[PDB]
């Protein structure tokens, strides 16, 4: 019932960056996953999906073939690699358990990556 | 999945939210709460039920295209962001609704 | 007249005595307590030899049956290899279903190894020492012996007694090449309104409402043999896509292998260590029919990952009661039944087909 | 069911749970007794289809005889009680037992009068009548074949059964050619099989194909053998089937043999038959290219009792076909005598 | 046993004439009978053929026809009916027991028969 | 059907007759003697067979179409006249043979 995410920082434009979100607290081979990110005041907007072992991957159609998804259900750690970096990815990034009905869903804290130079 | 852009109300009125879309006959929709400055809290989820430690004041319906939040008896704690969450037709890509800001007066 | 039996109750004490064809219900354990004679040592010895240098890297077995007497025989064979000074060691390993084909067939060899002795399960021998060559029965191991270079459904039961404290089983190895499950081990009857196709893996069950449809199966394996016709009740007129059971996975050809609303399960949990087929709703669901439910896919069980279970399904022309799989780990539901307002990619799917 | 069975070929015995079929038709006792489907409602069908221009009943197997034998006087009985001038007569079964086209009609409502249960009444007899309602004798010229029904009743739900002495029946609502479903086990287990009836033991085995390797008939029905009963029924021409199909033989390979045809002018006559596949006593066949075709069987003894000793056949194979009856051993139809005008023997006068 | 035939006689062309056997010391239903005659001083010839339940006849084709073959297996007697004789069927009738293998044989002593 | 028509033996010789025809391969031939005055006797029955009674001086075999009966050392006691009985392609229709008249000298 902890979710720690972190590598965000200031990019330049067309760079890559790497993600990553630890988790602990539950059983993490028994859950998927998501990746969703917000612009600073605007409204929520999903980017990724991973399945409960990896098996599925699934993306959004603005981010597809740019990013990519995996876990390693081994030491419970979830990351997102980004290619090909645009103006428009500066968001808030969350690392989210949502769709699990009366078992909760939790959220992290979000790591914070703008796009300039 | 779409939302109306606000939403105002005064206190002890009810608070009427609604999201339409397409595939929502055939998928559930999640309700999040997302106060100002934190992450998003679940209201409401399988359209109908609301998770242990939420006020009882705090229910929802879907009916054929359209699915409602209503908040009996609005308060002012309740000012915060709804947004909608559901699936697209073939449960593989998931989708955010735009979001409704309420205002209690 | 050679087979004489009695039928008792339990309930009246009341008994019922009579000549005629008696079908048992084998399949509980069908490998327990049992004393598996192969071919011969020295003729075993020689196929295995010969096998090998004709490039047969290992074997695919066709049924529980098979591999438990490799398992029992692999050291009276690595003893007799090693007395004929031959290089070459013969390792069992775990059989994982569904047991695939293998294009090989073992040899019947001209003439046996002139050493060694007459018999099994004898000798008081001592253990052979471990080679760098190894004659690999099925296990993890389709990386040094692919699938391409095993044998597969090579012996033909000759003797199935039943003695006074163990019972004996006679094999050979055949002389030609075949995709039928053995006939010697296969029994079917139909007495008024009920059936039953079985074997020493396989029981099926059919029973007459307006029309005869399958009632319950159990399954301890999944073979890939063909069921031979000589044993089954009703087969013309009848096409493949109607039977539930695979005609791959050694299903009858029969009208008895049908239910009406329900096409082949060509996608079903044949991964499972143990099935169980029925007609019944998986606990705490529900099931109603609807045209607007999605189209049949893979099977899905009944709970997902963590263990909740889902309430709500749909089927676009099947009728009640549901079809299920009951395993270890779970219920699944057949492919036409889909969740009726639940995503798909929250749930366990099967990933084999036949 | 659970049981225990004993094998005297092996000399080992076993016990567990499974589904048995039993040979009841060898030492056929009578451990059934029957009873129709009621008193009122029988007798009230039997008065309908007389004013419906029936005159008779043709059974379709012995069990239906049996059944109106035992029947007879309580049906009586019960049509006097109410006034009604028909008397039912049951007369001795002769093979064949040919079909008939009509079947008997559900009555709407049951007869007012009577008892509810087939147990003896005091058993006060009825009168004769002028009126009669014969079951299958040597009536034909009294009430001709086309005006009598066939397989009209039909075994109930739990009706039959191994631990059972009564044996439940009804007269049927619909129009069918098929022998009764409740009362037929088929079975294979290894290299024997067994398709049978209450009437009907036939045996097959597998040599290097599967083929008949003897049967045994206290009877000679008509009506079809149903295919949700038979074990490989697919890809089989009706001219090779051993009993044929109009006798009421599956349709499987289990009922064939390698160089014989369908056998349908065998002596089917008889009241007890019992094929198998050996020389009738003091005989020799040979197989030769210059002997005459099929034709009607023939008995393997003179009037007089004379036997013939030399036989023939073109192209069946050895051991010949033959059939035991009570008066003597006859011949398939492909098996003819060699150097013997064939004028001197006896035939068989019926075909299927 | 013995087999006793009779019915012979002088008859006009054109005209009919029946003969008749009676048979003794055998069960008469179990066997077949022939008719056989012989013109004087001349071979046998075969006539007629009855079967032993009667269903069965067959005639020589010289006398197809014309003739006609019959037994009553109730009076232990055979007959046969004959018409539009003609002058070639002059001629002694027996009435024979033949083709019995082992059982033996048994013949008439005829009946001779003339057409003027 | 057919006979010699005379056959002339020395006694204490033997003599052949001979029925040759068709069908016999397939029938059997029964053999017949006639003394003057009387009805026939039987001979020899299913081409090789003698009934009891009969002297065992009389054979007789089949071969083809060939059928011949043998009087080993004939002697006066067998002046009589021989007939084949048999029956033509299907066994309906029955047939004598021609006759032959055996002489002793």
């Amino acid at each position: 019932v902890e979710l720690i995410e972190s590598g965000g920082g200031v990019v330049q434009p067309g760079r890559s960056l790497r993600l990553s979100c630890a988790a602990s607290g539950f059983t993490f081979s028994n859950y998927a996953m998501h990746w969703v990110r917000q612009a600073p005041g605007k409204g929520l907007e999903w980017v990724a999906f991973i399945s409960y072992d990896g098996s599925n991957k699934y993306y959004a159609d603005s981010v597809k073939g740019r990013f990519t998804i995996s876990r390693d259900n081994s030491k419970n750690t979830l990351s997102l690699q980004m290619n090909s970096l645009r103006a428009e990815d500066t968001a808030l990034y969350y690392c989210a358990r949502v769709f699990n009905g009366y078992e909760g869903d939790y959220w992290g804290q979000g790591t914070l990556v703008t796009v300039s130079s | 999945l779409t939302q109306p852009p606000s939403v105002s109300v005064s206190p002890g009125q009810t608070a009427r939210i609604t999201c339409s879309g397409d595939a929502l006959p055939k998928k559930y929709a999640y309700w999040y709460q997302q106060k100002s400055g934190q992450a998003p809290v679940l209201v409401i989820y399988e359209d109908s039920k609301r998770p242990s430690g939420i006020p009882e004041r705090f229910s929802g319906s879907s009916s054929g295209t359209m699915a409602t939040l209503t908040i009996s008896g609005a308060q002012v704690e309740d000012e915060a962001d709804y947004y909608c969450y559901s699936t697209d037709s073939s449960g593989n890509l998931y989708v955010f609704g735009t979001g409704t800001k309420v205002t209690v007066l | 007249h050679h087979h004489h039996g009695c039928s008792v109750d339990f309930s009246k004490k009341e008994t019922r005595c009579g000549t005629g064809v008696f079908v048992y219900n084998d399949v509980e354990a069908w490998r327990d307590r049992y004393k598996y004679h192969p071919d011969s040592p020295r003729r075993l010895a020689a196929a295995v030899k010969q096998a090998w240098e004709d490039g047969i890297c290992g074997i695919s077995s066709v049924s529980r049956m098979e591999n438990i007497m490799w398992r029992s025989v692999e050291g009276e064979l690595n003893a007799i290899l090693e007395e004929n000074g031959v290089q070459l060691t013969v390792v069992v390993g775990s059989v994982k279903n569904p047991m695939w084909r293998g294009p090989q067939r073992l040899p019947v060899p001209v003439n046996e190894l002139p050493h060694g002795w007459k018999a099994w399960g004898k000798s008081y021998f001592v253990r052979a020492a471990k080679t760098n060559n190894s004659f690999v029965v099925d296990g993890d191991t389709l990386k040094e012996c692919p699938l391409k270079h095993r044998a597969w459904n090579s012996f033909l039961v000759e003797d199935h007694g039943f003695g006074v404290f163990h019972t004996s089983v006679w094999l050979k190895v055949r002389e030609d090449y075949s995709l039928e499950c053995d006939p010697a081990v296969i029994g079917t009857a139909v007495k008024g309104k009920e059936a039953v196709h079985s074997d020493l893996g396989y029981w099926i069950e059919s029973e007459k409402n307006d029309t005869w449809r399958l009632k319950r199966a159990h399954l301890i394996e999944m073979k890939t043999c063909e069921w031979p016709k000589s044993h089954t009740l009703w087969t013309d007129g009848i096409e493949e896509s109607d039977l539930i059971i695979p005609k791959s996975l050694a299903g009858p050809l029969s009208h008895h292998n049908t239910r009406e609303g329900y096409r082949t399960q060509m996608k079903g949990p044949w991964h499972s260590e143990e099935l169980e087929i029925r007609f019944e709703e998986c606990p705490g669901t529900k099931v109603h029919v609807e045209e607007t439910c999605g189209t049949r896919g893979p099977s899905l069980r009944s709970t997902t990952a963590s263990g909740r279970v889902i309430e709500e399904w749909c089927c676009r022309e099947c009728t009640m009661p549901p079809l299920s799989f009951r395993a270890k780990d779970g219920c699944w539901y057949g492919m036409e039944i889909r969740p009726r307002k639940e995503p798909e990619s929250n749930l366990v799917r099967s990933m084999v087909t036949a």
